[PDB]
């Protein structure tokens, strides 16, 4: 056949085309492989936290949450209730950040450019929530083993309410442009069909499973933090194609607003990190007056806290699918091994199967529907 | 005085094309909640001039293994034909008053497909030859419906003279009797000019390069002028064809103002559509032409051949 | 007149043209591409400075290297740079492209894209805010406004 | 005359812009430049594009359809005849055979793009 | 609890079939998409007039680094090297020795602003609020060497941004 | 705001208006203030050539009326 | 009547900048002719304006000085010319000038 080299995240496709049809798709990854998993072995558990902001750099605080849940599990400590509600609050804001990127850059790739600009004026307002809690628009490093770094600034919850009060209308404007559009439907309907059994055997997760009717979501089957105290519905597809997965992501954005409306009303008072100075650093006003607090501030920031020896696989329902870390501890301050299970790694491996009997222009649609970011695929 | 007339046509066209790039970036800007160029000159008015100077003082890269003769011929053919199609247009008085003006427009339009073909050949790339073949197949497919649609409308006008379409619409726009034909004509002029949602080559950026991806600097600018000169001309053709303006021989400037407004709005409709829709897959825009547009165009050609005869409304030959 | 006057004004004309029509080809490699997409978003709207959202390599004036540059990707970044018509400028965005960043000591990372291509402006941050990147582009316009290509040619 | 001057002016202006588009700018050429763009990676084969049969059939289908349009062009002048019944029958016969030609390719999978 | 996104049976009465035929032939739902972009053309754009207008930030913003002083002018840093231990990117290099008056002070304090990930761990670790990340984010350079800060550059930033760094710390230290 | 797009549109509109006005006013300047004769068919050309021989001067747009007949 | 009040606001921006020269000056230096309330002026010549009816992000702006530290800044304005005391207010890190 004809062998082409498409590409310049950055990807390289070695495709074999019989005219307009795709005969085999051979993704070449590692263009953004950086040795994150090897570098983490030279860092303390706190120093390794910013590495997870940079794996899936559209869902920063969900990557932080998964790592914190893993370290908290090996530590055998529990974050306080207010911190958990904050993590769910910003986990769902992070879901909106990712789904806007997934839906709108997917639409941009297939020629629909306008919705990208509308919804990136809402991302620019959600980046202000990130910046007001952590000081960084994207790589907050706000979620940490033990809870969150700082408490919410006064007035932030009023601004989260004003934003969420108008976001439903913005999703409707998006749907008015895509959902019933015949050109958009022709590019997504019956494209990249995945059967339920193939989806499971190929290791898919997230909307890839749910687009094909599989009723699975870790926020409901294996809840973490306070997701079992929030009411929301899990969208389920029927055809298993790109269009059904597109609707699942758009409906999930509406359910995040539903959850966010509850984290604002049910936010409890209290502290925002575990009241255990051998894990979480003391307050600065007590590190400067108490001898115990100064010793623990000194040790937590130089040596770090020791994690009991053990190995855990901890996973969360990240916006892109099941995100998990297999974290191995040897009893010291530094992880012995940290395998990062990126949901897009298994999805991309299934591009060759999902692209059988499709045109070259459907590969763009298929890659968009898998919601692939090569920071987490390559690591 | 005739050589003055030619320049009074060519130069304003190249200025209209220049400031269509500004309007496209500002109409798309505001439809996307932003402003577009407003820094280079007041309200961006100097932006086309900066882009023009920039392009013509940049390296005009030509790959060493490219056929030089065809690499140079293609932009000359494209722009030369782009300006040629403007000479018979009755705005309200043609520069060259042709008896077969409509057929001249079709004849020159079908020659412009060569520039796409020659440019693809000259690249010696094969990342652009496939693009050229895809682009050429699209263009020739959609000039089948342009000819048959245009033939159907001329059966209510009587002749191929472009000025006779003014007389035909002296009582009513041809869009009412022929709105089914006008709809497909508008889409067919979008696909001929490779405008969204039919831009599989120019800016698809979906594992498909454009036939002029290898052009840079001035030669790229010339292709751009030809492409944008055709967008205005096709929309001016649509205004004359379906939105005829009344012509007062004593105040001909009244026609030009009204006809200029309609052409601008139709041109701004091209910009409106690019901001609103995704793009057809290549095999879908062929099915649009061969399976949807062509069957309907043929039926409406049969209907418009027999409608004048059965209503005793055959137009005069002169 | 003096000759130097005509050349001085012609420099301003071509300097003004080149900085008012900067067409960037963005190498979105890692997270820093997201902050580059927020500069194209409505709030900052780089298109209003004459800076188009995206351009193909053959019509691009500046290359924005936005993200970690790995050894595997290094040959491909040089190839795209070599094929950019001149004048060509390179903006290094973020720590990873600037000097290696978080992954400086990695076995698979180019410790700064200035090892592969010349760089005209370095934008610091991890990531730089969309406004800090727009400050770099505006800082590249002033650099081009200081060029004296013709004044130097006139004195050869 | 007026037409020849117009064509000469249009195509001379295009040629002038091309020459000043190749001589005005400052050039600098080297082997890494002046190579096909590809996508940043080296070519994967020294062979030309494979021949695709489907792209050949659209060109032929356009040609045969374009030839039948040539016969339909004189219809506006044909409607002025005194033998309208004969003219109308032959006008509809030509268009119907054009549709029958379309129906044949459609049902024989001639308009598809799936290999 | 789950919900179906695309599980519907279109009605097959002539009223509904003719509605879908009208949509297919009259392009009704495509023109509805043109009305959504027409509305935006008549809204106020969200663009700001940078550099004359600036995007909003908070007191917690992490920008360019700076070394601070006490009100007397003595350097706050006492060369404890906590910021150097916690720095996840190893961007801080410190050398110290007793000063002529016997105090514990640095002789080298370099931040490689090209290794730094602007994470803020250095100002969290610091026990005397010496090293901070200021509010400046507009310090792009023309060379790689201008971004290898030494102690003189960092002390110049502190004396340059103290008026604004002090105010930001005053507005956020109760959350720390 | 949206009306800041009009200055670019007005410049484009004026450019599209010049070709139509110039042709209209050049023809009248070159044809004695009237519309340029349209000769699509030989009969229309025959009369125009006849008007060129009847004007005394070699110009088909100079009209001779009843004052030229006695 | 409302459309007639639009042209009046557009005419009082010319008078609000001190005639046609002041109007054209800010139009070509700042690409914007809005009139705000003068909040203050710094020792380098920058003038700071506010207009609280504008949407958040455009309700504060600075018209840069035409000369600073010996550099002609009439055309070459830069965001780093804002001193720290006004850098906090102009970026909305505080409500107190
Ligand atoms: C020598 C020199 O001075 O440079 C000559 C110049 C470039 O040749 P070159 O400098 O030797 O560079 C070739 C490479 O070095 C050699 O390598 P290369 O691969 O880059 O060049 C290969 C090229 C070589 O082409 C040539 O060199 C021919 C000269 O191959 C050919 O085209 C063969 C020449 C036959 C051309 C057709 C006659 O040739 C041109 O391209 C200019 C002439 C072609 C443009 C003519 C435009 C005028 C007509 C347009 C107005 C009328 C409208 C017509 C509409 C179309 C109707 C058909
Ligand atoms: C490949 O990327 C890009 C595209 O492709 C998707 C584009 O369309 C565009 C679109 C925008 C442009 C401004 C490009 C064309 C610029 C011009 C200035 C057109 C040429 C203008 C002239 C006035 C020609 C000179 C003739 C004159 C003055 C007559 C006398 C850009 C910028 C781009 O970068
Ligand atoms: C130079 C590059 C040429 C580019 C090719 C396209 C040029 C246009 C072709 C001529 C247009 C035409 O058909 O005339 C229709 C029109 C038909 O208009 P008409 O039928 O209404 O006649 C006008 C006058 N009445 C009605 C009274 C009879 O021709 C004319 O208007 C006048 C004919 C003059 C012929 C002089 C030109 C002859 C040479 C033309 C070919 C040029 C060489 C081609 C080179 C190879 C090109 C690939
Ligand atoms: C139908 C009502 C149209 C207005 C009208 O009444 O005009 C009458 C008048 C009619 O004038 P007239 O010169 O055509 O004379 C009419 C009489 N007959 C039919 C005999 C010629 O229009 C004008 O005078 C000025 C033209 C303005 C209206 C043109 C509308 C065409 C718009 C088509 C494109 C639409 C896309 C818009 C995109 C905007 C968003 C970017
Ligand atoms: C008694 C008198 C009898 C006289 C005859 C009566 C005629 C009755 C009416 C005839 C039917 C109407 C035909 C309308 C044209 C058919 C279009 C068509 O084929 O649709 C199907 C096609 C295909 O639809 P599909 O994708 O759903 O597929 C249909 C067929 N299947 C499902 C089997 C595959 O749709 C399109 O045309 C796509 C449109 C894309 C264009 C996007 C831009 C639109 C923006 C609006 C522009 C408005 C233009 C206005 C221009 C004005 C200029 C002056
Ligand atoms: C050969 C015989 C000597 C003739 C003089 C000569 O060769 O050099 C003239 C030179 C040689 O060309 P050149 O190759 O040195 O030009 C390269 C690019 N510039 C102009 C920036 C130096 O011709 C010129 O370029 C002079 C300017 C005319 C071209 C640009 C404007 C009109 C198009
Ligand atoms: C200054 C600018 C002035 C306004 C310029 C005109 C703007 C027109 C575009 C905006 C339309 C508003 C949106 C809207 O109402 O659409 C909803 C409506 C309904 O959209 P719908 O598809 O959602 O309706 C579904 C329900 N059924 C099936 C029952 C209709 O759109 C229409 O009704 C348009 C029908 C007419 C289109 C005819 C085809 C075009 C032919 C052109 C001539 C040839
Ligand atoms: C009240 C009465 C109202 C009028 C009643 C008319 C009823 C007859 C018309 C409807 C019958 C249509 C037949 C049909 O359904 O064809 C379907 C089939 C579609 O095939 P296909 O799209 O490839 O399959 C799906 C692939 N995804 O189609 C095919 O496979 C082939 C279809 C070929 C059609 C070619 C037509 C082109 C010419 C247009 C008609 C011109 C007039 C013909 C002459 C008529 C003279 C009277
Ligand atoms: C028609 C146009 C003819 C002019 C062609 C000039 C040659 C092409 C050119 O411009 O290159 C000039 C060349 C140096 O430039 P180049 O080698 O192309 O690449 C430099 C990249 N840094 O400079 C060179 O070194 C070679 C320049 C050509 C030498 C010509 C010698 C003339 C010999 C007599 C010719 C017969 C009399 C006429
Ligand atoms: C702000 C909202 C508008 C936004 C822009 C939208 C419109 C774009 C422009 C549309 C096209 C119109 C262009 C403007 C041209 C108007 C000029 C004019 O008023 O007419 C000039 C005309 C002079 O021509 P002339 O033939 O000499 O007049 C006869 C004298 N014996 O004098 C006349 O006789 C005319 C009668
Ligand atoms: S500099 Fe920071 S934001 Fe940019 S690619 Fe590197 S880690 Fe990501
Ligand atoms: S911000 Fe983080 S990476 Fe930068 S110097 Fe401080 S601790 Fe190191
Ligand atoms: S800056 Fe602070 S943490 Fe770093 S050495 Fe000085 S006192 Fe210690």
């Amino acid at each position: 056949n004809l062998t082409l080299n498409f590409g310049p995240g950055v990807l390289r496709l070695v495709m074999e085309l019989s005219g307009e049809m795709v005969r085999k798709c051979d993704p070449h990854i590692g263009l953004l492989h950086r040795g994150t998993e090897k570098l983490i072995e030279y860092k303390t558990y706190l120093q390794a936290l910013p590495y997870f902001d940079r794996l899936d750099y559209v869902s920063m605080m969900c990557n932080e949450q998964a790592y914190s849940l893993a370290v908290e599990k090996l530590l055998n400590i529990r974050p306080p209730p207010r911190a958990q509600w904050i993590r769910v609050l910003f986990g769902e804001i992070t879901r909106l950040l990712n789904h806007i990127m997934a839906v709108t850059t997917h639409a941009l790739d297939i020629g629909a450019m306008t919705p990208f600009f509308w919804m990136f004026e809402e991302r620019e307002k959600m980046f202000e929530f990130y910046e007001r809690v952590s000081g960084a628009r994207m790589h907050a490093a706000y979620v940490r083993p033990g809870g969150v770094h700082q408490d919410l600034p006064l007035g932030l919850m009023d601004d989260i309410y004003e934003f969420s009060k108008n976001f439903s209308l913005r999703i409707d404007e998006l749907e008015e442009m895509l959902t019933n559009n015949r050109i958009w439907r022709n590019r997504t309907v019956d494209i990249g069909i995945v059967t339920a059994e193939d989806a499971l055997n190929y290791g898919f997760s997230g909307v890839m499973l749910r687009g094909s009717g599989i009723q699975w979501d870790l926020r409901k089957t294996q809840p973490y933090d306070v997701y079992d105290q929030v009411e929301f519905d899990v969208p389920i597809g029927s055809r298993g194609d790109c269009y059904d997965r597109y609707l699942c992501r758009v409906e999930e954005m509406r359910q995040s607003i539903r959850i966010i409306s509850q984290c604002l009303n049910k936010m409890p008072p209290g502290e925002i990190k575990v009241d255990d100075a051998k894990v979480s650093p003391p307050k600065r006003a007590e590190m400067k007056t108490s001898m115990e607090s100064l010793i623990h501030h000194f040790k937590l920031y130089t040596e770090g806290y020791q994690v009991p020896p053990g190995a855990t696989y901890t996973a969360i329902e990240a916006p892109k699918g099941e995100f998990g870390v297999y974290l191995v501890s040897d009893g010291s301050s530094r992880p012995y091994r940290c395998k990062i299970k990126a949901p897009g790694f298994a999805h991309l491996a299934g591009l060759d199967k999902m692209s059988k009997g499709h045109m070259l222009a459907d590969v763009v649609a298929i890659i968009g529907t898998q919601d692939i970011v090569f920071g987490e695929v390559d690591r | 005085m005739f050589m003055i007339n030619i320049l009074m046509l060519i130069i304003p066209i190249l200025l209209a094309v220049a400031f269509l790039t500004l309007v496209e970036r500002k109409v798309l800007g505001y439809m996307q909640l932003r402003k577009g160029p407003n820094v280079v000159g007041p309200y961006g008015l100097l932006q086309p001039i900066a882009d023009a100077i920039k392009l013509f003082i940049k390296e005009p890269l030509r790959p060493a293994t490219s056929s030089a003769s065809m690499f140079i011929l293609a932009p000359i053919m494209a722009l030369g034909l782009a300006l040629t199609m403007w000479i018979p247009l009755p705005m309200p008085y043609p520069l060259i008053n042709m008896n077969l003006g409509v057929l001249f427009m079709l004849a020159m339009s079908s020659l412009a497909v060569y520039s796409i073909l020659w440019s693809g050949w000259a690249s010696n790339s094969k990342y652009a030859l496939i693009g050229a073949l895809r682009a050429v197949a699209q263009t020739i497919s959609y000039e089948v419906t342009l000819a048959i649609i245009l033939l159907s409308v001329l059966l209510m006008s009587g002749s191929f003279t472009l000025s006779t379409l003014i007389t035909t619409q002296e009582q009513m726009w041809l869009i009412l009797p022929a709105w089914p034909l006008a709809m497909m004509w508008f889409i067919s002029t979008l696909a001929e000019t490779n405008r969204a949602p039919f831009d599989l080559t120019e800016g698809e950026s979906e594992l498909v390069s454009g036939f002029n991806v290898e052009y840079a600097a001035g030669p790229f600018a010339l292709f751009f002028m030809a492409e944008y000169a055709n967008i205005i001309m096709m929309n001016i053709f649509t205004a004359i064809l379906f939105l005829g303006t009344s012509h007062n021989p004593h105040m001909p400037e009244l026609y030009t103002i009204n006809f200029t407004i309609k052409s601008l709005l139709l041109t701004m409709s091209f910009l409106w559509i690019r901001a609103s829709y995704p793009r057809f897959r290549y095999d879908q825009l062929m099915h649009l032409l061969w399976k949807n547009f062509l069957p309907l165009t043929l039926a409406l050609c049969m209907w418009h051949v027999s409608l004048p005869i059965l209503t005793s409304g055959i137009p005069p030959q002169t | 007149s003096r000759g130097e006057y005509v050349v001085a004004k012609l420099d301003d004309l071509i300097n003004w043209a080149r900085r008012s029509s900067l067409w960037p080809m963005t190498f979105g490699l890692a997270c820093c591409a997201v902050e580059m997409m927020h500069m194209a978003a409505p709030r900052y709207d780089m298109d209003r400075f004459g800076v188009v959202f995206r351009a193909s390599p053959r019509q691009s004036d500046v290359m924005i290297v936005a993200g970690t540059l790995t050894n595997k990707m290094a040959p491909a970044l040089r190839k795209v740079y070599d094929q950019m018509p001149e004048p060509r400028y390179v903006v290094s965005m973020g720590s990873c492209a600037n000097g290696g960043g978080y992954y400086h000591y990695s076995y698979s990372v180019v410790r700064g894209c200035d090892r592969i291509v010349p760089v005209d402006i370095y934008v610091p941050g991890c990531p730089p805010t969309a406004e800090a990147l727009l400050y770099g582009i505006l800082q590249l316009q002033k650099k081009i406004k200081r060029e004296k290509r013709l004044r130097i040619w006139y004195r050869r | 005359m007026n037409l020849m001057l117009a064509l000469l002016t249009n195509f001379t202006l295009a040629t002038l812009l091309v020459i000043i588009a190749f001589w005005l700018p400052q050039l600098n050429v080297y082997s890494e430049k002046t190579s096909p763009y590809e996508c940043g990676f080296d070519p994967m084969g020294s062979a030309r594009l494979p021949f695709s049969m489907k792209f050949f059939l659209v060109a032929i289908t356009f040609l045969l359809f374009d030839l039948e349009i040539a016969l339909l062009l004189p219809l506006p002048w044909a409607s002025q005849t005194a033998n309208l019944n004969t003219m109308l029958t032959m006008a509809l016969f030509l268009i119907i055979l054009l549709a029958v030609s379309l129906a044949y390719e459609w049902t024989q999978k001639g308009l598809e793009w799936t290999e | 609890t789950y919900k179906y996104v695309n599980l519907r049976e279109p009605s097959m009465d002539m009223k509904s079939v003719t509605d879908r035929a009208a949509q297919t032939l009259l392009w009704t739902e495509l023109i509805r998409g043109l009305g959504m972009t027409l509305s935006y053309l008549f809204r106020e754009p969200a663009t700001i007039n940078y550099p004359f207008e600036k995007g909003p930030l908070s007191p917690r913003f992490r920008g360019e680094h700076a070394l601070r002083r006490y009100p007397s002018g003595e350097e706050r840093c006492i060369a404890c090297k906590l910021c150097e231990a916690v720095c996840p990117a190893q961007a801080i290099t410190i050398e110290a020795e007793p000063r002529a008056d016997g105090s514990r002070r640095t002789t080298r304090y370099d931040i490689d602003m090209t290794k730094c990930i602007y994470c803020g761990f250095c100002q969290e670790a610091c026990p005397v609020d010496a090293i901070v990340e200021g509010p400046n984010f507009e310090f792009s350079t023309e060379t790689h060497e201008e971004l290898l800060y030494n102690k003189e550059k960092l002390l110049n930033n502190g004396d340059k941004w103290e008026a604004e760094i002090a105010a930001n710390i005053q507005a956020d230290y109760l959350y720390r | 705001m949206w009306f800041e797009v009009l200055p670019g549109i007005a410049v484009m509109g004026v450019c599209l208006f010049i070709p139509g006005m110039a042709t209209a006013r050049i023809h009248r300047f070159s044809n004695g203030g009237k519309e340029k004769r349209v000769a699509h068919y030989p009969y229309q050309w025959y009369l125009m050539e006849r008007d060129r021989r009847v004007s005394g001067v070699n110009r088909s747009y100079v009209s001779k009326g009843l004052e030229n007949i006695d | 009547m409302e459309l007639l009040q639009v042209l009046k606001r557009g005419l009082q921006q010319v008078s609000g900048h001190g005639g046609l020269r002041g109007y054209l000056r800010v139009l070509f230096r700042a690409n914007d002719v809005r009139v705000g309330t003068l909040v203050g002026e710094d020792k380098y010549g920058n003038k700071y304006y506010e207009d609280n009816k504008q949407f958040f992000g455009r309700h504060r702006w600075v018209i840069y000085t035409t000369e600073m530290n010996g550099k002609n800044t009439f055309w070459d304005v830069d965001g780093s010319m804002v001193p720290p005391e006004w850098h906090r207010w102009l970026h909305c890190m505080t409500d107190d000038p």
